[PDB]
């Protein structure tokens, strides 16, 4: 569903496939994307949804889960 | 003043979007890159970090 | 930060340097003295094979 | 630059509102005003005859 956005874009922003992403897992060292690779993986998550993340609320997307959470 | 400063905003909030199209779809790219790489060029060969 | 810059590419050119060297032999090193142990290993196997 | 600017806005709406209220006052004191030439001019007269 909308989600498929989300889970898609990670990938192609990480080089993983849609599956490799776990749950559990966090952006900063289990999937190692580093701080400038988390930067721009939040900041195209913006773009593709044509919204806003404020720096404190952006923040907290560390986690796979939280990608959906902030969105749905 | 401040109406014009507002007005400002929107000028480089469309900037800010130009920007950001950039940078996603400069990624785009350097993922195929480092996908090719790995053929032991990038450990040390290419990636002349001096 | 600009004491730091300007020391950076130096530290980084000799680094890559000797990841090469020790690299290139089977043991690892991490000191000037131990560099120097490792020349003495290295000319007693030159007067045995010799 | 957003936030400022936000927060300015909603500054200035709460300085023109209480200019607001002292446009209204001066125009109530220029009807007093009014009056009290009136009333200067009365006494005036009063104190001819």
């Amino acid at each position: 569903t909308i989600e498929e956005r989300v889970k898609k874009i990670i990938g192609e922003q990480l080089g993983v496939k849609q599956e490799e992403v776990t749950n559990n897992a966090s952006f900063v060292e289990d999937l190692g994307a580093d701080s400038l690779d988390t930067v721009e993986l939040v900041m195209a998550l913006e773009e593709e949804f044509d919204t806003e993340i404020p720096d404190e609320e952006a923040e907290k997307i560390t986690t796979v889960q939280a990608a959906i959470d902030y969105i749905n | 003043e401040m109406e014009n400063v507002q007005k400002k905003l929107r000028k480089l909030e469309r900037d800010y979007y130009q920007i950001r199209e950039q940078v996603v779809s400069a990624k785009a790219g350097w993922c195929a890159v480092m996908r090719m790489v790995k053929d032991n060029g990038v450990e040390r060969r290419l990636h002349r970090r001096e | 930060i600009q004491s730091l810059t300007a020391r950076a590419p130096v530290w980084l050119a000799a680094q890559d340097t000797l990841n090469q060297l020790c690299e290139q032999s089977g043991e690892t090193l991490a000191s000037s003295n131990d560099v120097t142990e490792y020349m003495q290993q290295l000319l007693e196997r030159e007067r045995e094979a010799t | 630059s957003h936030k400022q600017l936000a927060t300015e806005q909603y500054r200035h709406v709460e300085m023109a509102r209480e200019l607001a209220e002292q446009s209204g006052a001066s125009s109530d004191l220029e009807t007093d005003h009014q009056a009290a030439s009136d009333h200067l001019n009365l006494v005036q007269t009063a104190m001819r005859q």
